[PDB]
């Protein structure tokens, strides 16, 4: 809790479609949406 | 992370079909694995904003998006009423997989440096068509009124035929069929009403937005000519469109901007009329199911779209025009975006502080991808992240959008760059002196100097620096690879100048003005607070006092303003299951710790939020209030519903005191201070509030592990704001004795020297990872949907603050 | 336009013309870049043209041209300083000697056409004896 | 104590027995989430052989409740660990440990 931690991590990255659905009084969009997201490959520990 | 049960639980392997549900009506966002129900929701969050689907990850993985469609077959049947994704895709997008708020980008001679990304709002896509009923048509405006209800109605059937749609009894495209290209006055009664709606809204439209409009031509007005449509534009129920015929008239270019400003205006109308009906916007059309590919507010919609709207509006304008009306364009009135902070929006990237050059002539480039507001130049080591480049006396550079040199101020200089073209900087210590050329030829100020700036003094060196606004795009070639560099030889070579990192081992290393608001500590020098630390009297506890040093005086900074303490508190890891001197035994074995706040008599208690935040505390809102909050709760049950547990997340536990403001005291300045007191008992998870003794009926609970900093959101309104009092209350510790370790026991409020104020600050410097991950989106197929991969490893040494979780 | 921004720099009469036209003629010079003998065309010119020459001489000649300039300084005539770096092509600075040197020569031999260069001496004298005369006059007239 | 719950599945046939020797990758982190210990940091399996009272007490019930190839969280609280000691400079007293366990192999 008083030394600074140190430690290895993975890096971390974000991916999206250029999808994007909200909701506001009077707007024109629909309000219920689904997708899915199917798991090809998958390395448990590729680093430690 | 909450662990949720489901049939076979396994972490995500490959083969799994995770599938994603999102209700906004509720809100909730649910998920199922391989079919089967995941028996938790997400609910209850905040919804000030657009949703996207989203896959996170580290490398080592290959998945693919199923969006519908023709961009991913489900696996699984969505559940009733929910829409695929695919349908989401605005009119002038295309479905492809990104990155999210990207810094920088891959390009074909190297990386591209990226500017903030310019994203819509939720609230865009509600049309805000301007008010046009109390606009009564003035008598000559009231007699054209459906002149053009049946006029537009025949230049509709005739495009329509001339397109090749031809009369028929239903709706068929296929065939094309049409029901209503019958005549105007016996079109269906419903379409006739609409269309004379808005024969006469065009013109309450013009009124509405300002323009002037008055009678010009009686007789020439009268003078009418139809078009003498033949037998290919007669239609199959045999009958003639007759639009008036006039192509006598010029249009004006303020003409044409109104007639565009009146094509948005009437597809904002329909657009709000079709919502109120009960209609949504859909990639495919769908009229069964009210949804439209069109409904959507005119500046989302297609080029297409807007242009037939732009030239039926045009017609009509045109015969006003003939008619002789003369229709004044509304004056112009002068607005600006503002859409966001100017100091804080462009992204700045700048050299690190250790390649400082203190001497020597060195020469670097910048390629402007785009044509947009990007800076570029020479920087001091202490520039700042928040202020714009060269605003201050801490960097020298060029900005091409309109040829201008930033020092302390704006100056014309140069000429405006173009897509491609390249800004070689230049800086001779030697001389004391700034160069810029573009393409390779030296830019040269209005009075006809080569040099940029002159004098400069060295100081601790500079560093090359570039800043790129909202949706542009850069390329800095510092010159390790010389051949790299396109304009060096032309000018700069032969004068003397070296590439910046020409001989360096490895690229230099960038820093970017990272817009994550962080809590930094109150500067000692800072223009407008000053913090007091007031030392504990015999009836007064420590305490931290902030006040506004330029209160009521030109330059003053008015403006919300976020603080915390240093140190947080931290609640047990596991809670207990299910005179006015303290008493030995209870405040030796009591779990309860109190702070306080005094809002001082002056500053409006309607304007101060008193409570705690989270380590995770991230907002800069100049329009806080407890609205704003972040909060979702996670609920869990059984098959068969059974709610298991409902937990309520969130990032800032506050009360404000216009809760505690009295209806009789409200609308007068009051002359007394208001002491908000906060308690949170740390084996129970419960924190409460008190308001000049009496309780509140505000009350948090929270998890065990959790930690929770001291904090108070506050818009300074007198030059005395607030005082954070690290006192006690009877059978009560003090923030000290749960903060220190040593103190666990000492009942005697302290505030030791870590014990300080801290405000968010909207900017900081943040280092640019020197490799990233290398991310390959494509289309895998029509039925395969859209594969996101990333094989290559790639890991950092964290060093992390064990006290702000960070 | 080096020879004639040479005869500019010994000769004074020279410049009293130069002066003399510009002042009574009220000549913008400015205008023509685009009263002072920095915006004198006869050295602007010279200064614009001045890269096009100094592209011919091999960063490895930059000793020589040093040599050569430190002539001019002793006033010597352009027969003496050829002479010089004739007798003086030895002291050619290596490129080896400084990193600084690997990249210009890198650049140099890199561009097509002075692969060839840099080869025969009395081209080497020669380009070295005209820039560096250059640049001496150059250095003095800078001078203020 | 200990508590095992599932990560990934494994054979669910082949079960440690008293006297094998159990080849794991683990990943220690105190109850607060704090990581003390990882043999994948090393990167070479920990092997341990049942019965010997090598590892603690949790390890050795856990692991025998776990099939070759299952990767699975043990939860042990003190008693079934370092207990009241501790382990000095590492491990506080009276700390629950959280194992990220994956058993790799049986010999
Ligand atoms: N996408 C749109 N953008 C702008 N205005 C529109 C749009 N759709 C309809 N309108 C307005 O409604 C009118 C619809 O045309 P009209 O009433 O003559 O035919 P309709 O057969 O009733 O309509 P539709 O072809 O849409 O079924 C247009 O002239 C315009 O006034």
């Amino acid at each position: 809790e008083l030394l600074l931690q140190t430690n290895l991590i993975n890096y971390v990255t974000s991916i999206r479609p250029n999808i994007f659905v909200g909701r506001a009084e009077g707007s024109t969009q629909y309000g219920k949406w689904y997708f899915e997201v199917m798991v090809d490959e998958v390395a448990p520990f590729l680093t430690a | 992370a909450r662990p949720v049960t489901s049939p076979g639980q396994h972490l995500l392997a490959p083969e799994d079909v995770v599938s994603c549900c999102l209700d906004l009506s509720v809100p909730s966002i649910s998920f199922r694995i391989n079919g089967c129900p995941v028996q938790g929701v997400f609910e209850s969050f905040n919804l000030d904003g657009l949703f996207f689907p989203v896959v996170s990850f580290s490398a080592g993985i290959k998945v693919r998006f199923l969006l519908g469609g023709r961009h991913g077959e489900f696996k699984f049947l969505p559940p009733p009423g929910y829409a695929p994704c695919h349908e989401a895709v605005l009119p002038r997008e295309r479905l492809h997989l990104q990155p999210i708020k990207e810094y920088r980008r891959e390009g074909p001679r190297g990386p591209h440096l990226v500017g903030p990304s310019r994203c819509l709002s939720h609230l865009d896509f509600v049309p805000c068509p301007v008010d046009t009923i109390q606009i009564v048509l003035p008598p000559h405006l009231e007699r054209i009124r459906e002149k053009l209800a049946e006029n537009i109605h025949e230049l509709w059937a005739l495009t329509r035929i001339e397109q090749g749609w031809t009369y028929g009894p239903v709706r068929d495209d296929n065939k094309r069929l049409h029901p209503c290209l019958v005549n105007f006055h016996s079109l269906p009664e419903p379409e006739r009403n609409y269309n004379l709606q808005m024969s006469g809204e065009t013109l309450k439209t013009l009124l509405a937005l300002g323009c002037h409009v008055g009678m010009a031509d009686e007789k020439a007005e009268d003078n009418l000519k139809k078009t003498k449509l033949p037998k290919t534009y007669m239609m199959s129920n045999g009958y003639k469109p007759a639009p008036l015929d006039l192509s006598h008239v010029r249009l004006t270019p303020a003409q044409t901007t109104l007639v565009d400003r009146l094509a948005e205006n009437g597809h904002n109308v329909w657009a709000r009329d079709r919502v109120a009906q009960g209609w949504s916007y859909s990639a495919v059309q769908d009229i069964p199911a009210r949804r439209n590919p069109r409904l959507v507010p005119y500046r989302l919609l297609d080029e297409a779209t807007k242009r037939s709207n732009r030239d039926s509006l045009c017609q009509a304008v045109r015969t006003l025009l003939g008619y002789g009306y003369n229709i004044e364009p509304p004056d112009q009135e002068p607005s600006q975006v503002d859409s966001q902070s100017r100091g804080d929006r462009a992204r700045i990237f700048r050299a690190e502080k250790s390649y400082a050059v203190q001497s020597g002539r060195w020469y670097f480039e910048f390629e402007a991808v785009t044509t947009g507001e990007m800076r570029v130049g020479w920087a001091r080591p202490e520039l700042r992240p928040d202020v714009e480049l060269g605003a201050d006396d801490l960097a020298y550079v060029f900005n091409g959008h309109r040829g201008q040199r930033w020092h302390l101020g704006s100056e014309p200089f140069g000429r405006p760059w173009q897509s491609g073209d390249v800004v070689g900087c230049m800086i001779d210590l030697t001389e004391n002196t700034i160069i810029f050329t573009l393409n390779g030829e030296v830019l040269m100020s209005d009075s006809g100097s080569e040099t940029a700036f002159r004098d400069i003094e060295i100081g601790d060196g500079f560093l090359p620096v570039c800043s790129l606004g909202p949706g542009q795009v850069g390329h800095l070639n510092l010159g390790q690879d010389v051949s790299s560099l396109r304009f060096f030889a032309i000018c700069g070579l032969q004068e003397g100048f070296e590439p910046f990192a020409i001989n360096m081992q490895r690229p230099v290393t960038t820093w970017f003005s990272k817009s994550l608001p962080q809590f930094e500590p109150v500067p000692l020098e800072h223009p407008h607070y000053e913090v007091a630390r007031m030392d504990g009297t015999v009836d007064t506890p420590p305490c931290l006092r902030l006040t506004h040093r330029t209160w009521g005086s030109q330059n003053s900074l008015v403006e919300m303003l976020f603080l915390r303490l240093s140190l947080p508190v931290q609640f047990h890891q596991h809670f207990r299951c299910t005179d006015n001197r303290d008493d030995p035994e209870i405040i030796l074995n009591t779990t309860t710790y109190y702070y306080s706040v005094r809002v001082f008599a002056g500053q409006e208690p309607s304007c101060v939020w008193v409570g705690w935040v989270t380590p995770d505390y991230h907002q800069h809102d100049m329009s806080f209030d407890l609205s704003k909050v972040r909060a979702v709760t996670v609920t869990m049950g059984d098959e068969q519903g059974n709610v298991h547990s409902s937990l309520k997340c969130s990032n800032c536990y506050m009360v404000w005191g216009g809760d505690f403001v009295s209806p009789g005291q409200q609308g007068r300045i009051s002359h007394t201070d208001l002491v908000i007191g906060c308690l949170v008992d740390l084996a129970t998870g419960l924190m409460t509030f008190t308001a000049n003794g009496k309780e509140s009926n505000t009350f948090f609970q929270v998890e065990p592990n959790t930690k929770l900093f001291p904090a108070v959101f506050v818009l300074p309104t007198h030059q005395n704001v607030v005082q954070f009092e690290l006192g006690k209350q009877k059978n009560i510790m003090p923030l000290s004795a749960a903060m220190f370790l040593s103190e666990r026991k000492n009942p005697a409020p302290q505030c030791p020297p870590r014990l300080e104020v801290q405000m968010l600050m909207p900017v900081s410097w943040s280092r640019m990872p020197n490799h990233f991950l290398q991310v390959d989106t494509r289309r895998a197929g029509e039925r395969l949907g859209w594969a996101v991969q990333c094989q290559e490893p790639l890991m950092m040494m964290a060093l992390h603050i064990p006290e702000e979780n960070r | 336009v080096g020879e004639i921004f040479i005869y500019w720099s010994k000769s004074h009469n020279f410049k009293r013309e130069e002066q003399n036209f510009v002042v009574q003629n009220e000549i913008n010079n400015m205008s023509f870049l685009t009263y002072s003998v920095q915006t004198s065309l006869i050295v602007a010119t010279l200064k614009k043209m001045l890269p096009i020459g100094l592209n011919m001489c091999a960063p490895t000649d930059q000793d020589l041209i040093v040599l050569a300039k430190a002539r001019y300084a002793l006033k010597d005539t352009d027969e003496e300083v050829r002479e010089f770096l004739q007798n003086n092509l030895n002291l050619q600075g290596k490129v080896e000697g400084s990193p600084s040197l690997r990249w210009q020569m890198a650049l140099y031999r890199g561009v097509p056409g002075r692969e060839e260069d840099a080869d025969d001496p009395e081209k080497i004298v020669r380009r070295v004896q005209e820039v560096s005369a250059v640049l001496y006059h150059l250095d003095q007239t800078e001078h203020p | 104590g200990v508590q095992v719950e599932t990560i990934s599945p494994g054979d669910g046939r082949t079960f440690p027995k008293r006297g094998q020797t159990c080849v794991v990758h683990y990943t220690g982190m105190l109850e607060d989430g704090k990581k003390f210990d990882s043999s994948r940091d090393r990167n070479k399996p920990f092997k341990f052989t049942l019965g010997k009272q090598e590892v603690i007490r949790g390890w050795e019930e856990g692991v025998a409740q776990m099939s070759v190839g299952q990767r699975a969280k043990l939860i042990i609280s003190s008693d079934y660990a370092y207990g009241a000691t501790g382990h000095p400079g590492i491990i506080p007293p009276h700390a629950t440990l959280v194992f990220d366990v994956e058993l790799l192999k049986l010999e």
